[PDB]
């Protein structure tokens, strides 16, 4: 039992995985076994979702999070997001589940049977955390892998049947992307957009050409970065800025994953392009807009002149102006005027919502969609009672958008905490005081008093 | 040494009465801006159209508030999540009507308080301490993020951010209860266990150490003089304190390890408050408290109320009265 | 000299797994019966006849919604003794009338006395000062103020808190809508003591753990402490410098620090109790008269204070008919206060 | 109180005939109403048009009359405005519009009868709560 | 307003550059024990 | 150490489980039957699902007389059948 108690390792059982820091073979096993757990869940969860799936109800009425990801890639769906074939969902689930066995086998082998350190076995596979060149090499390999993955998305969208396009002319449908956006002014433009209202940084991406083009760039950037990191060693200024240890590296990645988690939370909460509402349900903004649309339609059918109808406050009951003058829906949904969606855009003119289009061009499909979205707003209880907090039991619904945003907030948050924990510890360990202050060399005792 | 070197040495100096540091370089200006704006606004700001319905709410002392009713009022619902710096207004009069001070204050504050957390790491490093005080501070900090940034993001407006004021705070609480049934949410329940338990353990620790202070003084002086700053010897008898507490309950329910005790004292409130913060941050995306409305039904199908249904009636009161001129349509969807 | 009193005293004070003591004679039966009564009621007992509510696992409630609910308003402040004039010895009827509520509240009260006596008794035996008992006066003041004094000022025990998770939540919301209790400076002092206590708990624990001396080779640092060691396990001097530099002030005296940790939450609780004693009499901090004079005369004048009272008016109108069934309130749809649409 | 055969006896048609639903039919009706209808009609109201509810007295005054099994079954096939004047299948779930309201695709005639029975039975149980909205929660 | 915007932009950039260059200025070595962390 | 046998000795002993493999399931079953036989409803006066209201009644049987409360509850119970 090498390094598998507190007396030999210096780490208690509850920090037992820290016993692995310098045991590259066993740590490889932990990592590969873990990847197995991730892949297992993707596989198992998909098959559970498929088993539980009723094709003629919306996905979002059924507690699905994975089938919607598969559908968004253009698999299993047709016009409007209707399910035309569940077999692609079965395939994805099965292949992930099978693959997990392989990862679990490798993981278990390296963890309990293989060489506990890799360095005397292989100069290629072994590593010292403190060897800057080998760390950038392995980083480089993994960048190449990630770039190939981004190009897989590109290949799916351009060469293997397309992606689900909620914006497709004449109604959402799977569409092949033939003209991905390559112009770096557009692609990198998203990156410099404000994250505030009406701008929304990268989360505002609203067409598949930009999405695909973005992955072309990312894939090429990542492959190039990987080659770069294989072929170079960190420069002097980077050597002086960072802590070079396994725990430090963990810390940096925790920081990064935290940031990505908060971004993902915002993506699924606001974005209805890469998270089509057909699969994920309406966004919060979308459903609030849909309510105003619903009652505008109803009251106008009854004879209301909706442009001229003054509400209790003096603002338009149905229609008002945004702070820059655009015609928008009124009531509290004034906050959501930056919302855009395919059911609403046909009513939009150069100056915003167009009164003549409103009076004459609203189609029954738009009424249906607005009613659907108003009544599947992402509000609901922890026990999955759909609606406002005061609603009675009846409807079993919590939007996938709420599940995905809340879970990823929680996870991003604790990952920030882990970043702080491990970055602070990495620092202290590198400097030599992570176990406490030396009684005979207490630094404050050598400093002048403050007063 | 050159100027930059000298400057860096001063910024990171362990000898400044108040530590500056690199975090402090951002913290100091942002906190001062937030503070100065808050003070001036709390005193002298005119009414603010919080709900975007041209119904301005007076928050300042000079416009008829006392300390309890006063506030800096959230930015207008018309603005939503848009960024409203001074320079996006046609004039300061407009900026004021629309609740511009709120955004300036909360953004400078959240940046500054984040740097306060970083600064706690930074000084711990300069002094050769262990690094995790900042992690305990992440709990109140996360909570401030939840009420000033995350909740607005989820609901689509800074108008739904917690107001900067005492009564404003209560308004935020009552409306949150109406809209999310927070009392019935297990993360707020963990938060309560966190602060009631933090208070309990605070009193308990204080009382047990105070119980066991070693006699070093006479009856006509404060026992506090029995401890001298920086003495090597512990000032209470932990063996006696454990002897006491272990009999109060039973032996193995009491800590005889000071490190383990002090870790528990940190962890209990911090973890509970992290769940409080996560409660607010997840109700931000309308995953709400448990809903047992009409969960109990008799053999015929008559509803048999429980205490959940009574809560529901209170919540309804809040819901139907809040922002009484702002809703035109039947459902409050954000 | 060597009599039965002294012999019993010997036995009561043996050093055993669970200490008994003279205080035990009061504490153990009272605590057991309060806890047992709660578990019995939440598991099996209704609130149909007292409140019109289901309140037990038996009827289909969960851990959050079960309660032992207060007696009907018509019982007034009856002790509701099993052998009393209401139940007349009938255990079933006693349960249906809410006898378990007074059972739990009164055995609980005597149990708390017993617990505080235990704190004194043990302190005396071990030879420590009785500050833990002193600190426990806060929980006693809260229990007595909220569970006994409050309903005693009101019409009946009906309006005390019912012993239940959701039932306690209802009690909070009642206090907002009817008493505007958030506005009360005694509650505010409560809040500050509880949150302040939680703050002190967090910050003291973290400070000790982050100023530890290196007293072992282990990276997990708990084993480097020995209960019998003479020396401080952490550096007060480094802790003091850190806080002086971060926050501007810092503790320098460990006895003061730990006293303050008693004082803050104990004082907070005691203040909150004083407020609740005023609420027993409806002696609220409900209003600011100056605000009301202005608002009545000036329909453009609005503060967060006025907004909250509108919420309160909603709470009262919407909750009263079901929350106060003995009043037989019928509020026609048309009288219910509502804003636009909702 | 019990869910008796009497509670479960509702008008079949406008001509005085009734039908006594089984307990299984009542349960199916609840399940199916939740499945296909409750997103808008929870508790007997109508979220996208609160002026029209599912109260029996309201249904009686609809044209043609909807306060019986036949009227409700017909409504689910070919819904109309309250005055009978317009056919609204294009914006209201129906068998006729099962193409655009896909949850209607699996509903059988038996299922429509069950949903209809639920709409008629529930106010017999719940009184003013049925179609009452939040006031009566 | 344009002048204010530019002034604030310049102020913010100044402080952000101090933060970044400052942490780039041998920060790991600014501790009381082991400085050769590069 | 206070004289009693360590718990960890007790619960890892065979004799403890010989005893408790009987007494634990015996108690659990007795509790089960307390409910399943209906005895619990009778002991505590808790309504069964069919006993909250008479068939056509939609008024709560609230106790309104302190000293006649026992008789009121009894009259309420008579009204069910
Ligand atoms: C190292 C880091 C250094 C940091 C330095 C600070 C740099 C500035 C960043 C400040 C923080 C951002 C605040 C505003 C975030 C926000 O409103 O973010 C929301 C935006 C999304 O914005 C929305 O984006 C939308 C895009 O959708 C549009 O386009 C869509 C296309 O399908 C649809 O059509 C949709 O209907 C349509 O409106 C619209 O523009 C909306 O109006 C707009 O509000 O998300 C985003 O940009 C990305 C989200 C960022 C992360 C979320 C913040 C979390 C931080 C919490 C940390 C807790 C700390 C604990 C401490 C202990
Ligand atoms: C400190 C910490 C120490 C540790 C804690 C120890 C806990 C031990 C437990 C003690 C339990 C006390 C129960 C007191 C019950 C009570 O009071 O019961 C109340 C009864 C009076 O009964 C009430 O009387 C009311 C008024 O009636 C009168 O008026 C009516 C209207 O006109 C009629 O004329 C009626 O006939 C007439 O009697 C109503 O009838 C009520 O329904 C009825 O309950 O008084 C009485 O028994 C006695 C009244 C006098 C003595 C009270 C001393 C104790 C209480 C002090 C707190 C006071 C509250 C002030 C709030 C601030
Ligand atoms: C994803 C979670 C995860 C993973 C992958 C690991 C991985 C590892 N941990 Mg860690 N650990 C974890 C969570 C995890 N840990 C948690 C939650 C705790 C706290 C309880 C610990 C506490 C802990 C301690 C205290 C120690 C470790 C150690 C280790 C390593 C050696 C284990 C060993 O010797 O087993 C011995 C056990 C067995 C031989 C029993 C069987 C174990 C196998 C793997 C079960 C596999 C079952 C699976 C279904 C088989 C499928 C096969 C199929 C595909 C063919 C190993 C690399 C040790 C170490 O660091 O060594 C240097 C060590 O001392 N861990
Ligand atoms: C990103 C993570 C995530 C997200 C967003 C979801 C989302 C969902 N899942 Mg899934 N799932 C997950 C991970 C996730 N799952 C994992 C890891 C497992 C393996 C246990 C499952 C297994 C699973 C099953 C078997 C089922 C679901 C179902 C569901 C739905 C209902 C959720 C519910 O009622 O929770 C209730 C809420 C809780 C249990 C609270 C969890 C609180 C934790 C303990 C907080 C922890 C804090 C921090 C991490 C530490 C919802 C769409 C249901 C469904 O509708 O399927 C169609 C269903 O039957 N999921
Ligand atoms: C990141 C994952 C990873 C890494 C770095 C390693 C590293 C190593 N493994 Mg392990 N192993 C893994 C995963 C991994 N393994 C998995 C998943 C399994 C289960 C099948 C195994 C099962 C395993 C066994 C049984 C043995 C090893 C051994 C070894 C060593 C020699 C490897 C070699 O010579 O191959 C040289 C190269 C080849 C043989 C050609 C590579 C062929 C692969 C299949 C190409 C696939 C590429 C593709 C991009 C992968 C995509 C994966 C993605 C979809 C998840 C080396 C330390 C040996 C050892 O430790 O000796 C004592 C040994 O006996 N490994
Ligand atoms: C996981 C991916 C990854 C990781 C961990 C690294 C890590 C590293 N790279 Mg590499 N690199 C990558 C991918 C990555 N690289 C890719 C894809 C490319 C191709 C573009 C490169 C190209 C590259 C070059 C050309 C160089 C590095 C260098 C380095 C080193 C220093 C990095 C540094 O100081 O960052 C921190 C960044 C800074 C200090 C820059 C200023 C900080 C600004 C103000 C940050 C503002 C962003 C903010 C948080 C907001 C986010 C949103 C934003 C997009 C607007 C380090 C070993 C350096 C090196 O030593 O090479 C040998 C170097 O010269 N890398
Ligand atoms: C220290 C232990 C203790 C304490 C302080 C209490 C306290 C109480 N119990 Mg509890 N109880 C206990 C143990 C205790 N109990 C135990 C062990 C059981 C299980 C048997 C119970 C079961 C129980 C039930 C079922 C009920 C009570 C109730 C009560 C309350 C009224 C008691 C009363 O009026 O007594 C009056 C009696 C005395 C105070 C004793 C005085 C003795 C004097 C000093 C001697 C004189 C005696 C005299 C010679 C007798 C001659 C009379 C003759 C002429 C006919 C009170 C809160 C009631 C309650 O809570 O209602 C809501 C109630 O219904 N208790
Ligand atoms: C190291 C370690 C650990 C961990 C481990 C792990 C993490 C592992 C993993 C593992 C894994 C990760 C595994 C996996 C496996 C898998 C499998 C075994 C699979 C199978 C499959 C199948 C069999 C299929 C089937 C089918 C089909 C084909 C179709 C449909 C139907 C069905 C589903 C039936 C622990 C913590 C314990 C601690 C100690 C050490
Ligand atoms: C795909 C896609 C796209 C694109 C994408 C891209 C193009 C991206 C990019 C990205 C990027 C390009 C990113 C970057 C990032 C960065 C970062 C994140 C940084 C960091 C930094 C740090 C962390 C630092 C630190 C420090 C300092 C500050 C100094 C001193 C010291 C130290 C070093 C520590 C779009 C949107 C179009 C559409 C959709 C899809
Ligand atoms: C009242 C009364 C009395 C008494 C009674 C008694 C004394 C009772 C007791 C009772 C009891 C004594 C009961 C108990 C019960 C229990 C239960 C019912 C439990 C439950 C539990 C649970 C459910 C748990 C859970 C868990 C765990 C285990 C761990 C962690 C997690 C959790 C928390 C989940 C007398 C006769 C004198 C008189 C008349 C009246
Ligand atoms: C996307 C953006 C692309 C940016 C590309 C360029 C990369 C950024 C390079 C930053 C270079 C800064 O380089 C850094 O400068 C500072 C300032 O003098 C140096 O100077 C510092 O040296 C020592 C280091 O122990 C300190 O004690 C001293 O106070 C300071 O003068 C650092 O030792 C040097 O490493
Ligand atoms: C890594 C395993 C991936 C397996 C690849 C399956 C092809 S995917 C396939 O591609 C076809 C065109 O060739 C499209 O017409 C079709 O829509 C699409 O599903
Ligand atoms: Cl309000
Ligand atoms: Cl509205
Ligand atoms: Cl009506
Ligand atoms: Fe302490």
């Amino acid at each position: 039992a090498t390094n598998r108690d507190q007396e030999s390792s210096g780490f208690a059982w509850w920090a037992g995985n820290a016993r692995l820091i310098n045991l590259s073979g066993k740590l490889l096993g932990a990592h590969v076994a873990h990847a197995g757990l991730i892949v297992f869940w993707a596989g198992a969860m998909t098959l559970f979702e498929l088993a539980h799936f009723i094709p003629e109800k919306p996905m979002y009425e059924q507690g699905l999070i994975l089938i919607p990801h598969i559908a968004t890639l253009g698999w299993g769906v047709g016009p409007g997001g209707e399910v035309v074939d569940t077999f692609p969902f079965f395939v994805v689930g099965v292949v992930h589940l099978i693959s997990s066995a392989v990862l679990g086998f490798g993981g278990v082998y390296h963890a309990i049977r293989g060489p506990e350190t890799l360095e005397e076995y292989s100069s290629f596979f072994g590593y010292d955390w403190k060897d800057k060149n080998k760390m950038t090499t392995i980083l480089g390999f993994h960048l190449i892998v990630l770039g190939i993955g981004a190009l897989l998305l590109v290949a799916k969208a351009m060469f293997f049947g397309g992606l689900y396009d909620t914006w497709a002319p004449g109604g959402g449908d799977v569409r092949v992307i033939t003209n991905p956006t390559l112009d770096p002014r557009v692609i990198f433009g998203y990156l410099l957009k404000s994250p505030f209202g009406g701008e929304g940084w990268i989360v505002s991406v609203n067409n598949l050409e930009d999405v695909v083009g973005g992955h072309i760039w990312i894939g090429l950037i990542c492959i190039a970065g990987g080659i770069w990191h294989i072929l170079t060693t960190p420069f002097g200024w980077a050597r002086r800025a960072f802590i070079w240890s396994g725990e430090a590296y963990l810390s940096y990645s925790l920081g990064a994953l935290s940031m990505m988690g908060f971004i993902a939370t915002c993506f699924v909460w606001f974005n209805n392009t890469v998270y089509p509402s057909e699969f994920y349900g309406p966004t919060g903004p979308e459903a609030s807009q849909a309510q105003a649309m619903t009652f505008l339609i109803r009251d106008q059918k009854l004879g209301a002149n909706v442009g001229s109808a003054q509400g209790p406050t003096g603002l338009g009951k149905y229609l008002m102006r945004s702070p820059t003058g655009e015609i928008i829906f009124g009531g509290e949904t004034m906050r959501f005027w930056d919302f855009r969606g395919p059911w609403l855009e046909p009513l939009r003119g150069p100056n915003g919502l167009d009164l003549n289009k409103i009076k004459n061009d609203i189609q029954p499909w738009q009424e249906r969609r607005a009613a659907e979205y108003m009544t599947h707003a992402p509000l609901g209880s922890l026990n999955s009672v759909g609606g406002v907090a005061t609603e009675i039991n009846s409807v079993n619904f919590v939007s996938p958008r709420s599940w995905l945003a809340t879970s990823h907030f929680v996870l991003a948050f604790f990952f920030l905490v882990g970043h702080l924990w491990h970055a602070g510890r990495a620092r202290a360990a590198a400097a030599g005081f992570e176990k406490g202050i030396d009684r005979e060399s207490e630094p404050v005792l050598s400093m002048p008093s403050l007063d | 040494a050159n100027l930059w070197e000298r400057f860096c040495n001063w910024v990171t100096s362990t000898d400044n009465r108040l530590y500056v540091g690199w975090f402090g370089v951002i913290m100091i200006p942002t906190l001062l801006a937030a503070t100065i704006c808050f003070v001036i606004a709390f005193i002298a700001a005119p009414p603010v159209d919080i709900d975007g319905i041209r119904e301005p709410v007076s928050g300042s002392l000079l416009y008829g508030n006392n300390i309890i009713t006063g506030a800096v009022v959230p930015s207008s619902n018309a603005i939503g999540l848009h960024f409203y710096p001074i320079w996006e207004a046609a004039s300061l009069d407009e900026w004021l009507y629309n609740g511009g001070p709120y955004q300036l204050i909360i953004f400078h504050f959240l940046l500054g308080a984040s740097c306060y957390m970083g600064r706690q790491w930074e000084l711990s490093y300069r002094l050769g301490m262990r690094p995790w005080i900042c992690v305990a501070y992440s709990a109140p900090l996360a909570s401030a993020f939840a009420v000033f940034l995350i909740y607005p993001i989820g609901q689509g407006s800074f108008s739904d951010g917690m107001p900067l004021g005492i009564s404003g705070t209560f308004n935020f609480m009552i409306v949150f209860q109406a809209e999310h049934n927070i009392l019935m949410h297990p993360f707020h329940q963990l938060g309560v266990a966190g602060v009631f338990g933090g208070a309990l353990f605070c009193a308990m620790h204080g009382s047990l150490v105070t119980s066991s202070l070693i006699r070093e003084t006479t009856e006509t002086e404060s026992a506090n003089y029995g401890y001298k700053f920086g003495q090597e010897e512990e000032t209470y008898n932990i063996v006696a304190a454990h002897g006491y507490f272990g009999r109060l309950i039973f032996q193995y329910a009491s800590f005889n390890n000071s490190r383990s005790l002090h870790f528990f004292l940190a962890a209990w409130p911090v973890v509970g408050v992290w769940f409080a913060a996560l409660g607010i941050s997840t109700m931000a995306f309308n995953l709400n408290g448990f809903n047992f409305n009409h969960s109990v039904i008799d053999a015929k199908g008559n509803v048999i109320n429980t205490w959940a249904d009574i809560i529901n009636r209170a919540n309804l009161g809040m819901e139907v009265m809040h922002e009484r001129n702002a809703h035109n349509f039947p459902l409050d969807l954000a | 000299e060597r009599g039965w009193f002294d012999i019993l005293d010997d036995w009561l004070k043996r050093d055993r797994f669970v200490f008994v003591g003279w205080s035990g004679i009061l504490l153990f039966p009272c605590a057991y019966l309060a806890l047992g009564g709660w578990l019995t009621g939440t598991t099996f007992v209704t609130s149909w006849y007292t409140h019109g509510l289901a309140s037990s696992y038996l009827e289909g409630c969960n851990f959050l919604t079960v309660a032992v609910s207060t007696p009907a308003n018509s019982m007034g402040h009856s002790l509701l003794l099993l052998w009393g004039p209401e139940a007349q010895g009938d255990f079933t009827r006693w349960c249906q009338l809410g006898g378990l509520w007074t059972f739990i509240a009164l055995h609980g009260a005597f149990g708390l006395i017993g617990f505080m006596l235990r704190q004194f008794e043990i302190a005396r035996l071990v030879g420590v000062r009785p500050y833990n008992a002193i600190a426990f006066s806060a929980p006693i003041a809260v229990f007595v103020s909220v569970f006994l004094i409050y309903p005693l000022g009101q019409s009946s025990w009906f309006f005390a808190p019912s012993f239940g998770v959701a039932a306690i939540f209802r009690f909070l919301l009642f206090f907002q809508g009817f008493h505007n209790w958030t506005l009360n400076p005694f509650h505010m002092m409560g809040v500050a003591g509880v949150l302040g206590g939680a703050l002190l708990c967090a910050i003291h624990g973290a400070t000790v753990e982050n100023t530890l001396f290196q007293d072992g080779e282990g990276a997990s640092t708990f084993r480097a402490f020995n209960p019998t060691q003479a020396e401080e396990t952490y550096s007060m001097v480094t802790a003091n410098r850190f806080w002086s530099q971060i926050f501007g002030i810092a503790f320098s005296n460990k006895r003061w620090l730990h006293f303050f940790m008693l004082f803050v939450p104990v004082t907070g609780l005691w203040m909150s109790a004083i407020g609740v004693v005023g609420l027993a009499l409806n002696l609220r901090s409900y209003d600011f008269i100056s605000q009301e004079i202005r608002a009545a005369e000036d329909p453009e004048f609005e503060t967060f204070y006025t907004k909250n009272l509108l919420l309160n008016e909603g709470i009262r109108a919407w909750m009263a008919p079901q929350d106060q069934p003995h009043e037989n309130f019928v509020f026609p749809e048309e009288v219910l206060p509502r804003g636009n649409a909702l | 109180a019990e869910l008796t055969p009497e509670v479960l006896t509702v008008p079949l048609n406008s001509e005085g005939k009734t039908i006594t639903l089984t307990e299984k039919q009542y349960l199916e009706g609840k399940r199916l109403f939740q499945y296909a209808c409750a997103s808008c009609h929870v508790g007997g109201i109508t979220k996208t048009n609160p002026s029209l509810d599912l109260r029996t007295e309201t249904l009686a005054l609809a044209t043609p009359p909807r306060d019986n099994i036949e009227g409700l079954v017909d409504y689910m096939k070919n819904p109309t405005t309250y005055d009978g004047e317009q056919e609204i299948a294009e914006v209201h779930p129906s068998l006729r519009s099962a193409d655009i309201f896909p949850k209607m695709r699996n509903l059988t005639e038996k299922d429509l009868v069950a949903i209809a029975g639920h709409i008629l039975v529930e106010p017999k149980i719940l009184g003013d709560k049925w179609g009452g909205g939040k006031v009566y929660y | 307003m344009e002048t204010l915007k530019i002034t604030v932009y310049i102020v913010v950039t100044f402080f952000v550059l101090l933060f970044v260059f400052g942490f780039l200025s041998g920060d790991p070595a600014r501790n009381p024990k082991r400085k050769d962390l590069e | 150490t206070t004289g009693e046998r360590p718990f960890s000795d007790i619960i890892t002993s065979v004799r403890y489980w010989v005893i408790h493999s009987i007494t634990i399931p015996a108690l659990f079953i007795a509790g089960w039957l307390f409910v399943s036989t209906g005895l619990a409803y009778d002991v505590f006066g808790t309504p069964r699902p069919d006993s909250y209201y008479a068939q056509e009644q939609r008024s709560i049987p609230l106790v309104t007389d302190r000293f006649e409360a026992k008789q009121q509850v009894e009259t309420f119970l008579e009204q069910l059948k």
